[PDB]
């Protein structure tokens, strides 16, 4: 970073990117046969249930292997963009 | 090929061919010409400023003394063109 | 004006997936449709809506009375509980609202049940008989007496008792009336006969899509430029020359039409005199110029627009049809031609290469070159103002014509010789979307939902404009996958009135640019260098 | 001795920076002849701002009346390079030791340039 | 020159809207920037390479353009290039005179044959904006918290009249807007890169009549009760079909004509 303000902006951007990646992983976790009714284009009143249950998604992911693989794939896909920020926040004279 | 440039020569060549803004004067170029087996190319930079004497050499011509006169190399991906043993163009990539 | 898509069901991203949110206008329209409109000592109720009214956001309302109520009329029209599709039920209920002429009443004692013919090739269901029928000579004479029609057409569109389709004449009829199997739409308590259109031998016209799809087979720009030049030359000479006025009136609107202006055109005074006629000619010329500026409409005297039917002969093969039309002033003046056969004084046969085209066309494979032949057996049946389609073949001709049907639809025919038939392209698939069937009868609410949702995601009018813009911009038009996708989307949007399948117009397909020959002055205008641009520049130069 | 000489006015800069410590590519459009030019210049040693007017000259040799391979006192940004690609509104591709130049103009304006030859680049910002 | 928003070509990716606002206020006049928006490819953590800035006065825009043409704007070793934008960030007129705040809005119709007017429902403290470029007039009415937007185009009006409410013929304290069609009704619904200088983080959606008595749907004329203005006539002269005559009106108690049914403009049986 050039100065302290740039460092703070980079930290906030990293935090928001991690939050977005976690949200993407949570969305990708729903690609199972159990949520076929919810994923269909109809009227479902349980939309808020899938969003408010934030602490259950991690527990469900840690129990299944296919869910874990899907989650890590989605996390890598959403984290490539986060890794791409180094070229924006890095100077041309950076040794690394 | 079995033998590569290495971990240091690769970085040095990247720095030489990427910066394109640091010009080597006659003394440094002649000092570096001792290790190179080929002769010295034309300076190609006569005046870089209205009140700048001692015409200098560009960085990419220093790397051009490492090829035989009859060797021609073309790398479309990195836009690298070598004609008559002289490096003509280079943009980025460091893949060649 | 039309309700914008943003005024109803505005999209909003709530949760993981985007869900549209209904606006207050949606609820207001639903309440108006449900409760009804009260005007004085009356309360109007929803009866039905026609296919034309569905595309214009119009609906019929009937005030309930002590004698007959809305439900009484609804059940008198027929029983619609057999249809389990929301769109199909509405279409069948609203189809019986077209203008027609009343005729005699025929009971349900003499009706035939002639079996149809079906061909299944390459795993595709191709049906030749979609809405074709059979009629006798006595029935035609009886039905033509009340309409004041002298000549007996060989084909005329008719609908009665829920049936709908065109019927053709025959010389081996058994009784007055006959019917096929693939014609019953819904059961009705009445069988009133009525006829909408019998025959219209109007001269053919070249629309924008015809030139757009015919500009890749090898047709140069010199032909269209010369045709436009001669058209404008004969239009400009119509003012000071009375001879050209009659010829134009006899070759532009109505082959055989009697009018006060038409009679005076052949024998009249100088154009300077008779202001009542001179100013009418001037305003007609101005209207023609405005129509040409708005859209391309080329007057081709060697082609007509007529419906088509089939005969129970089975002699014609795949690629052989019969073309027969009346003789106009140009045909009568010089009937000696290679592809024109003077079978009769008023009727002339055609032996040239004739193609079939419709109004909506967005696929290069619709151009199917057909060779017309002359047979004594076919002429013995006496077919007039109707092209003959073979019974047998790999696929029916209407199927190749954008998946159409023999429902009295008009067909463009032209016995031209300077076209290029060397290039042939297969037609697109005519298979529609899967029908949606409900598990319960209609409670008069889902039909209202479908009617209101018709306004939302109604992209029928923009697909054609986008296709035209993409064809004008990108060279080698109607060859890339973008044109195929646009044609598929247009077909799906047309099918939306029949089955509830939204077009789903993508955002990236919007043109965001329009050529000179459009009325979108506010939108950015770009100079087009295609054949349409050349024609528009020629028209502008002629006007100036 | 001078083959091509015209007044050029810059239009935009590729980096659009003042202290980027990197070679900057400029886009200048010729006056009268209306020939578009690409050139890599070092802003730190030879500052060039948008809207400035500078002259450009090309000569096979800096000597007077022959002697290929005294114009130094006139100009201030002399460079040396070779032309490697001439295929195109013909355009030229001259690299001054890795600094590419793209002079796109008219076929009639550029007709006395041969392939694989050494030429100089004389510049002065008025 | 038609609009006031200026699109900046290139800005650093590491900056925030606050830094750019501070830089602009330092180089230009103090608090001369109204709206600053930086588009983001992602939701809130990936701004684009360009930004759009709205200025309060056209003079500030001209000065900024002059500075940009001379390359005098240098923010974090980046030369800011200024170019015209397509649409304004906020539909707000540049002229402060056209902005009317805290005025009285009432609806009605020419109930009597004489010079009489009837008032159905009266709103106080409404905001009126006149957009010459967009050829429309916006009315902001606050009712039960949420505000509503009333949009009237130039083609909607057929004639413009001026009246008075204090009772003095010389003074002009009212304006009549005869409407041929109905006005559009909107409704307000419920940050790091968007300053906007105010609370404009919402969207407008079309809605039906929000009045309890539905006075808007049964009124074909609008009356604007505003204070006397020496130069107000020049501002009101821009409306199409303006009459340069003085007319007087009186208030008629027409609160009885109030229908709570969906079909408002029909008579009572």
């Amino acid at each position: 970073s050039s100065d302290l303000q740039s460092r703070k902006n980079l930290t906030e951007e990293i935090s928001y990117g991690l939050r977005e990646a976690e949200q993407v992983c949570n969305k990708q976790q729903l690609m199972v046969e159990s949520w076929r009714d919810f994923l269909a284009v109809n009227g479902e009143d349980k939309e808020e249930d899938s969003v408010s249950d934030l602490a259950r998604f991690c527990y469900e992911r840690q129990k299944s292997a296919t869910l874990s693989e899907l989650a890590v794939s989605a996390f890598k896909d959403a984290y490539r963009d986060v890794q791409a920020l180094a070229y924006r926040y890095g100077d041309q004279s950076n040794s690394f | 090929n079995l033998l590569s440039l290495g971990q240091d020569s690769l970085t040095a060549a990247y720095l030489v061919n990427v910066e394109k803004n640091c010009y080597l004067n006659r003394a440094q170029m002649q000092q570096l010409q001792m290790y190179c087996p080929f002769q010295l190319p034309p300076p190609a930079i006569i005046k870089a400023s209205p009140s700048s004497t001692e015409p200098q050499w560009t960085g990419m011509q220093l790397f051009g003394m490492l090829f035989p006169p009859g060797f021609d190399y073309t790398y479309p991906l990195n836009n690298v063109v070598v004609s008559n043993g002289e490096l003509l163009s280079f943009s980025e990539g460091s893949a060649w | 004006s039309k309700l914008p898509a943003n005024a109803l069901s505005v999209n909003s991203k709530e949760g993981y997936f985007v869900k549209p949110s209904r606006t207050n206008i949606y609820n207001r329209v639903l309440s108006i449709l449900g409760e009804g409109i009260t005007v004085g000592p009356k309360r109007f109720e929803f009866l039905a809506f026609s296919a034309s009214q569905l595309r214009g956001n119009s609906v019929w309302m009937f005030a309930s009375n002590e004698k007959v109520k809305a439900e009484d009329i609804r059940e008198w029209m027929g029983c619609f509980r057999k249809i389990r599709s929301i769109s199909k039920c509405a279409a069948r209920m609203g189809q019986l609202f077209s203008a027609s002429r009343q005729t005699l009443i025929v009971r349900a004692q003499d009706v035939e049940q002639i079996p149809d013919i079906e061909v299944t090739t390459d795993g595709a269901d191709y049906c030749f008989s979609d809405g074709i029928g059979k009629i006798s000579l006595a029935f035609a004479k009886q039905v033509a007496q009340k309409c004041g029609l002298s000549h007996v057409p060989s084909a005329f569109q008719i609908r009665y008792g829920g049936y709908k389709g065109v019927i053709a004449v025959d010389r081996s009829s058994f009784r007055k009336l006959s019917l096929r199997d693939s014609m019953l739409k819904f059961d009705s308590n009445n069988r009133m006969l009525n006829v909408t259109r019998w025959t219209e031998s109007m001269p053919c016209f070249l629309n924008r899509e015809i030139i757009c799809l015919l500009s890749t087979l090898g047709i140069e720009d010199a032909m269209f430029e010369a045709m436009q030049a001669v058209h404008l030359s004969m239009l400009g000479n119509m003012l000071e020359d009375r001879d050209a006025a009659l010829n134009v009136l006899q070759k532009l609107s109505g082959e055989n039409s009697k009018n006060l202006l038409v009679k005076m055109l052949l024998q009249g005074y100088a154009p300077s005199s008779e202001p009542y006629l001179s100013m009418m000619l001037r305003v007609h010329h101005e209207s023609q110029l405005s129509e040409l500026k708005s859209r391309c409409r080329i007057l081709v005297p060697k082609g007509r627009i007529l419906i088509g039917c089939m005969d129970e002969m089975g002699i014609l093969e795949y690629g052989q049809v019969y073309v027969r039309v009346t003789l106009t002033k140009a045909e009568l003046k010089s009937r000696d031609q290679s592809y024109f056969r003077k079978i009769d004084e008023e009727t002339s046969v055609v032996i040239g290469k004739v193609v079939v085209t419709k109004n909506p066309c967005l696929h290069p494979g619709d151009i199917r070159v057909l060779d017309a032949i002359y047979e004594v057996h076919f002429e013995e049946k006496g077919y007039l103002d109707c092209i003959i389609f073979p019974q047998k073949g790999e696929r029916p001709h209407p199927n190749e014509c954008s998946g159409g049907d023999l429902d009295g639809d008009q067909f463009f025919v032209s016995w031209d010789e300077k076209i290029i038939p060397s290039e042939m392209d297969p037609p697109m698939d005519y298979a529609g979307s899967r029908p949606r069937l409900m598990d319960h009868d209609v409670t008069l609410e889902e039909i209202h939902k479908f009617f209101v949702d018709y306004m939302i995601s109604d992209t029928l009018g923009v697909i054609s404009t986008a296709h035209l813009v993409h064809a004008d911009r990108d060279p080698e038009k109607a060859r890339s996958q973008k044109c195929l996708e646009l044609a598929n989307l247009h077909s799906r949007a047309v099918d939306f009135a029949k089955t509830g399948a939204p077009a789903e117009m993508p955002y990236a397909l919007k043109p965001r640019e329009f050529p000179d020959f459009l009325e979108r002055f506010e939108k950015p205008t770009y100079i087009s260098e295609s054949v349409f641009g050349k024609l528009y520049r020629a028209v502008k130069s002629s006007l100036a | 001795i001078i083959m091509f000489e015209d007044i050029f006015v810059v239009d935009k800069l590729d980096p659009d920076g003042k202290k980027f410590d990197k070679v900057t590519r400029v886009e200048a459009r010729s006056h009268n002849l209306e020939m578009f030019m690409h050139l890599d210049v070092n802003t730190e040693v030879y500052p060039l701002a948008v809207g400035d007017k500078f002259t450009l000259a090309m000569a096979p040799t800096l000597n007077l009346d022959g002697t290929p391979d005294t114009l130094a006192d006139k100009y201030e940004y002399i460079m040396h390079g070779k032309l490697y690609k001439i295929s195109e509104k013909a355009e030229l591709y001259v690299s001054f030791g890795g600094l590419l130049m793209l002079l796109q103009g008219d076929p009639a304006h550029i007709s006395h340039f041969e392939l694989d030859q050494r030429l100089f680049l004389l510049m002065r910002k008025l | 020159t038609n609009r006031s928003t200026v699109k900046i070509s290139n800005v650093p990716q590491t900056i925030v809207a606050d830094e750019l606002l501070r830089f602009l206020e330092l180089h230009l006049g103090e608090d001369t920037v109204f709206a600053l928006e930086i588009p983001t490819t992602r939701d809130n953590w990936k701004p684009r390479d360009f930004a759009r800035v709205q200025f309060t006065t056209l003079e500030v825009k001209s000065r900024a353009q002059l500075l940009s043409s001379q390359s005098k704007l240098l923010f974090k070793t980046h030369n800011l290039r200024l170019s015209e934008a397509y649409d304004d960030i906020i539909p707000r007129p540049v002229d402060p005179r056209k902005r009317l705040d805290d005025i009285v809005l009432t609806v009605g119709f020419p109930e009597s044959d004489e010079k009489r007017f009837c008032a159905l429902e009266k709103w106080d403290g409404v905001r009126c904006w006149i957009l010459t470029e967009k050829r429309r007039v916006e009315f902001w009415v606050w009712e039960s918290g949420d505000c509503y937007k009333i949009e009237v185009r130039f083609e909607d009006i057929i004639e413009t009249l001026s009246c008075c409410v204090n009772g003095d013929a010389s003074e002009i304290d009212a304006f009549l807007l005869k409407l041929k069609y109905g006005p559009k009704v909107f409704k307000r619904v419920t940050d790091r890169y968007r300053f906007c200088k105010e609370d404009f983080d919402f969207m407008w959606i079309r809605t039906t009549d929000f009045s309890g008595s539905k006075s808007i749907g049964t009124s074909t004329c609008f009356c604007l009760e505003v204070h006397n203005g020496s130069t107000m006539l020049d501002i009101f002269s821009g409306l199409p079909y303006y009459r340069e005559d003085t007319l007087s009106l009186t208030y008629v108690d027409g609160k009885t004509f109030a229908s709570a049914a969906q079909i408002v403009p029909l008579l009572n049986a």
